[PDB]
C-alpha cells in the first residue's frame, strides 16, 4: 500500500526516528493533491459505466476475434461479456481507488501483484486491458492536472501490464 | 427517394408549416455525423467484393443442397446470377447508408424481389440467411479501426445493421 | 428532388456501380454547405412572417393597379389578399426547403414544375412573383456565403418564373 | 471518365438545365480533396520506383513458381521481369493519375474495362496483380485523409480485379 | 468531354510518363483559382435570362430583317425556337468555364451546329453577332463586383472570352 | 441449348415457314453423328472415374502450388480435393452430356456462360481446368470419328475458357 503518508512513517519509523519537516513538506503536497484529486474520483464515479462499456466495446473493436471463436477465455459466449466488463470495472474501480489514495498502493495491491501468472494461466492476452486503458485514458473527458496525474495512474497500469 | 434532410422537408410540407427547431438540431447533429457515418461506408465499400465472396463461401458450405444437382443455384449460369444478385443487395444497402435514408433500398429492391424470388422458385429462406451473413461480415469489417482516429460508431451499428435486417425480411 | 447525395446515388445506380471517392467529395462539399445553410435557414425562419408582409406591400406598391380593379384574379377584396400573402409564404417556405434540403429539388417540384400552366389558365402575372422574391432577396438581411446561395436560389426561382 | 466536374456537368446536360448549387457543392468538395490529394500524388511520384521494386519482389516472394518454371506468361526468364514490372509501373502510374484526377475514372478506362480478358487470354493470374496492390497500399507510406483515399483507390483496382 | 485535370491526364498517358512537377505546380494554380473561375461562373449563371432577352433584345433592334415578314426569326414558333438556341450556347459556355476546357463546348455544340444553321438557312452571321454581343454582355456583367470580395477575374476574362469568340466562330 | 434438330425448329420458326429439306438433310446427319456418339458416350461413361482420377493428378502434377499452400481456393486440404474432383466430373460430364445431345448446347448452358465470372470471384485459374482436359482428351482412349469430336468437345470448352 505505497500511499505517501504511510510511506511517510515507514521512513520514519525504519530510519527510528520521529517524523521531521520532510513528512510535513509531504503532507502539504499530498493535501495539495488531493484538493483536485478527490473531484476528479467523484467525477470518473459519475462517468464510469458509459466508459466501462466503451472500453469494452472498443475492445471488441480493435480484437475481433474475440467475439468469433469458440474458447472459454474468449467474450464469445455472455458469460465471457458478463464477466469481461466486469474486470473493465474493476480496472476503472482500482483507477479510482488510487485517484482516491494518492497513489499507485491499491492497484498494485490488489490488479499488479498476481496479473501476469493469471493471464499466464488463462490465456489472457494483456494487450486487451491495455487497449481499454488506453480507451479509458482516451475518453475520461477530464482537463488539467488532475487529467494529467489520472493518465499517469493508468499508464503507470499499462507499464504494469506489458 | 429521400435523403434525411428531403425527408424532414418533406414531413415539414405535409405539417405545412416550416422547419422546428428540435428538427434543425438533429439535422445539425446529423451534419456532424454524416462525415462519421460515411467512415464506416467507405470502408464497407471498399472490401465489397470479399464480402459477397466470403458470404457465398459460408452460405454454399452451409447449405450444399444450391450446390447439388437440380439445386437453385447449381447451374454456373445461376451461380453467376446467384452472385449478381447478393452484389446487388450489397450494392443498394451502401447506397441507403450513403443517403442516410431505407427509402433507397425499398424503392430500388423491396418490393419486387420478394415475388420475384417467388416466381423463379427461388428459396428466401437460403438469400435470407446469405443477406445476415452478409450484413454480420459487413459490420465485423466495420467496426475494427485498422489505422482510424478513435471516434464512436455505435449508432451507425445500429443503422446498418437495421438496412441489413429491413433487406432480409423484404427478401423473405 | 435534385439534392446532391441523392443525384450521387442516382449516378452511381444508373452507371451500375459502387461509390467512389467522387460521391465522397460531394459529400465533404455538402457538409461545409449544411454548416452555414442550416443557420441560415433558422434565421430565415425567425423573418419569415415581416418579410412576407413586406414582399406582399412592395408588390401592392409596383403594381398599383391589382388592388383597384374588381377581379377574383386580383388581391382588390380581402380575400385575394388572403391567398396572395399565403402564396408568398409558400414561395418563402419553399427558399427555406432548398436552403435546409442543400439543392433547388423542393422548389422544381411543389413550384416549378406547374407554375407556368397555373399562371396561364388563372391570369396571374409571373412579373408580380418576380417582384416579390426581388424584395425578398433584398431585405433577407443575411450575410456572407449563406447569403450569396440564398440568393442563389431567389434568383433560380426568378429565372424559372420569367 | 469519371470525375467529378464531368459527371456533374453531363448530370446538367442530360436534365437538360443549368447548373445549380448542386454542382457548386460538388465543386468546392472537389477543391477540397485536391487540396491535399496534387501533394500526396507527388509524393507518390517520388517514392514510385522503390515502391515498384517491392511489390514485384513481394509478388515474387508469396509466388515463387512464376519465378522457377518455364513458360512466356511467367517472369522466369529476364524479359517476363521488364515487362512485369513495367505492368507494376503501370498500376502505380493509373493510381497517381486517379489521385490526380479525383475520381475512379483514368483506371476504369486504362486498366479496368479490358484486364478480365486479357488475363483470360493471357493466362495471367489477378492475384499477382492483388497481392502487389496490396504491397503498394502498405508500404506507400502516405498518412491521413490523403492516405485513406489512396486506399481506397487501390482497394477499387483490388475489387476491379477479383 | 475533358477537365483541365483530364486533359492534363490524358496529355501525361500520350507521353507515357508521370506527370511533370511543373504541370503540376501549374494545376496546384489551377485548383487555387479554380474557385476564382467558379465565383464568376455564378454570377455569370445567375443572371443568364437578362443576358439572353437583352442579346436578342439588341440584335432585333440591330437586324429588323429577322424580326420582318419572311425573315428567318419572323414566326412566333421560330423565334421562340431562336432564344432557345441562343440560351442552349449560353449553357455551353457556362459549362465550358466550369469544366475549365473549351472540349465541352466543341463537343456538345460546334461541329454540327454550323451545318445545321446551312441546311436550315438560318443566317450565321446574325447568330454569331448576337454571342458576341452575348458574351460582351456576360463579361461586362461578370467584371463589376457587387458585395463580393475583391479577386482578380481578368484571368477568367480572357478565358470567357476566348469561349464565347470559339462559339461565335464556329458558328459563323 | 444449341442442339441441330432444336435450331432447325428455330430456324423454320423465325422465317415462319414450315420445314423444308434443310432440316432433313439436317436430320439425317444428326442421325449419323448419334449413330456413332451415343456408343462413344457409353465408353466415356465406363472409363470416367480413372480419368477424373487421372487428371486430377495431373492437374496437381503440374501445378504443385495448389498442393502446397493454404488457401480455401486450392486444394491443400481434403476439403478442398473432394471439391475439386468434384468439378473434374462436372467438366467430365458436361463432355458425355454433349456428346448425346449432338451439340455444344449442354456446356454452353450449364458450364460456360457463367464460368469467367465464377473463376474471377473464386480465384480459380482457368488454367487448371485447360490442363485437366487436355488431360482428358489425351487419356479418353477414343478411336476415330468419334475421337475427333469428342476432341472437339474438349477442345470447344478448352477455348471457352482461354
Ligand atoms: C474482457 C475485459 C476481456 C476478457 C476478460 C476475462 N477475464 C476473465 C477471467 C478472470 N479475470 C480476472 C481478472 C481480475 N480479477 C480481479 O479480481 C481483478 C482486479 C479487481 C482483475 C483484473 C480473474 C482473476 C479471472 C479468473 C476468475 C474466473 O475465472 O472467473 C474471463 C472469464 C474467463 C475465465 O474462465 O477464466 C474473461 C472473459 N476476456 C476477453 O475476451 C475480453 C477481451
Ligand atoms: C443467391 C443469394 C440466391 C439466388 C439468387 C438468384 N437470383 C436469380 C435470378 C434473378 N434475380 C433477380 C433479382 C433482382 N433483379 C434486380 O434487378 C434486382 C434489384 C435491382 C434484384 C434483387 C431477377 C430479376 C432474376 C431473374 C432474371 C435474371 O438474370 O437474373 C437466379 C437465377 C435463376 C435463373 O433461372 O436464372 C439465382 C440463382 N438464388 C439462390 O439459389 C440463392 C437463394
Ligand atoms: C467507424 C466505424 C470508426 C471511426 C471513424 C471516424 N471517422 C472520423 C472522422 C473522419 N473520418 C474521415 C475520413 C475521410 N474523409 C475524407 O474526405 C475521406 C475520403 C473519402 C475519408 C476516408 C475524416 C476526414 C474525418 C473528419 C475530418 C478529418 O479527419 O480530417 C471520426 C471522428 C470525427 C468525425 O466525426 O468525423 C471517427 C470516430 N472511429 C472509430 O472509432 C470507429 C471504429
Ligand atoms: C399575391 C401574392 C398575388 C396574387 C396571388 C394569387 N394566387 C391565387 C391563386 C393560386 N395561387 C396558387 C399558387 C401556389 N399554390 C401552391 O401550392 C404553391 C407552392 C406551394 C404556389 C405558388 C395556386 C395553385 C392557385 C389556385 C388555387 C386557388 O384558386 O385558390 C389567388 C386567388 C385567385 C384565384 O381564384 O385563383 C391570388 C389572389 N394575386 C395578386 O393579385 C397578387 C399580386
Ligand atoms: C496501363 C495499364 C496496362 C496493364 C495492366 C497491361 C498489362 C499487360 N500485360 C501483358 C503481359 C504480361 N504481363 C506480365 C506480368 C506478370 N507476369 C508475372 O509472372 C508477374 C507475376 C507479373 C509481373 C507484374 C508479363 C510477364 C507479361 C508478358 C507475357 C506476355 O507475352 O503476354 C500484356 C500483353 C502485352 C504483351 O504481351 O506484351 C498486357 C496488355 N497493359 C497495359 O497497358
Ligand atoms: C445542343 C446544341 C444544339 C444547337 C446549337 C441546336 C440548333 C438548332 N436550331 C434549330 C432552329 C432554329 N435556330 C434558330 C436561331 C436563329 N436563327 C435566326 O434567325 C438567328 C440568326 C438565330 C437566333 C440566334 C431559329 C429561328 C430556328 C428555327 C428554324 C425553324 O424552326 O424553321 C434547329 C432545328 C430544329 C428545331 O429547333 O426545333 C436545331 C437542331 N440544336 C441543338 O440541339
Ligand atoms: C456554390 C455556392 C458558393 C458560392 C457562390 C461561393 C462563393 C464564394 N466566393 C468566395 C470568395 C471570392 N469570390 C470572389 C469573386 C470575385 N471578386 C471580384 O472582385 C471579381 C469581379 C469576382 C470574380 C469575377 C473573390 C475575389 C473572392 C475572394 C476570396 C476567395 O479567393 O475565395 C468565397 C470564399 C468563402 C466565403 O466567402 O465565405 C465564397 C464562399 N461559395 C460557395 O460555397
Ligand atoms: C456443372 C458445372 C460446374 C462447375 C465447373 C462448377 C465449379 C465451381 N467450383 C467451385 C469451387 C471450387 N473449385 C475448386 C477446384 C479446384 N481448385 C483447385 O485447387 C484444383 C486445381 C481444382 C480441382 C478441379 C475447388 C477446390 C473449389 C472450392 C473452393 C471454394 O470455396 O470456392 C464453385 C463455388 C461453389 C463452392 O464454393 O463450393 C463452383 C460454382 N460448378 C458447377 O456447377
Amino acid at each position: 500500500m505505497k500511499t505517501p503518508l504511510t510511506e511517510a512513517v515507514s521512513i520514519a519509523d525504519s530510519q527510528g526516528r520521529f517524523l521531521s519537516s520532510t513528512e510535513i513538506q509531504v503532507a502539504f503536497g499530498r493535501f495539495r493533491q488531493a484538493k483536485a484529486g478527490l473531484e476528479a474520483a467523484k467525477a470518473l464515479t459519475s462517468k464510469a459505466d458509459s466508459l466501462i462499456s466503451g472500453a469494452a466495446q472498443a475492445v471488441y473493436n480493435k480484437f475481433p476475434y474475440t467475439t468469433q471463436m469458440q474458447g472459454p477465455n474468449y467474450a464469445a459466449d455472455q458469460r465471457g461479456k458478463d464477466k469481461c466488463a466486469r474486470d473493465i470495472g474493476y480496472y476503472l474501480r482500482m483507477v479510482t481507488y488510487c485517484l482516491i489514495a494518492g497513489g499507485t498502493g491499491p492497484m498494485d495491491e490488489y490488479l499488479i501483484a498476481g496479473i501476469d501468472e493469471i493471464n499466464r494461466t488463462f490465456e489472457l492476452s494483456p494487450s486487451w486491458y491495455i487497449e481499454a486503458l488506453k480507451y479509458i485514458k482516451a475518453n475520461h473527458g477530464l482537463s488539467g492536472d488532475a487529467a494529467v496525474e489520472a493518465n499517469s495512474y493508468l499508464d503507470y497500469a499499462i507499464n504494469a501490464l506489458s | 427517394m429521400f435523403d434525411a434532410f428531403t425527408k424532414v422537408v418533406s414531413q415539414a410540407d405535409t405539417r405545412g408549416e416550416m422547419l422546428s427547431t428540435a428538427q434543425i438540431d438533429a439535422l445539425s447533429q446529423m451534419v456532424a455525423e454524416s462525415n462519421k457515418r460515411l467512415d464506416s461506408v467507405n470502408r464497407i465499400t471498399s472490401n465489397a467484393s470479399t464480402i459477397v465472396s466470403n458470404a457465398a463461401r459460408s452460405l454454399f458450405a452451409e447449405q450444399p443442397q444450391l450446390i447439388a444437382p437440380g439445386g437453385n443455384a447449381y447451374t454456373s449460369r445461376r451461380m453467376a446470377a446467384c452472385l449478381r444478385d447478393m452484389e446487388i443487395i450489397l450494392r443498394y444497402v451502401t447506397y441507403a447508408v450513403f443517403a442516410g435514408d431505407a427509402s433507397v433500398l425499398e424503392d430500388r429492391c423491396l418490393n419486387g424481389l420478394r415475388e420475384t424470388y417467388l416466381a423463379l422458385g427461388t428459396p428466401g429462406s437460403s438469400v435470407a440467411v446469405g443477406v445476415g451473413k452478409m450484413k454480420e461480415a459487413a459490420l465485423a469489417i466495420v467496426n475494427d479501426p485498422a489505422g482510424i482516429t478513435p471516434g464512436d460508431c455505435s449508432a451507425l451499428a445500429s443503422e446498418i445493421a437495421g438496412y441489413f435486417d429491413r433487406a432480409a425480411a423484404a427478401v423473405s
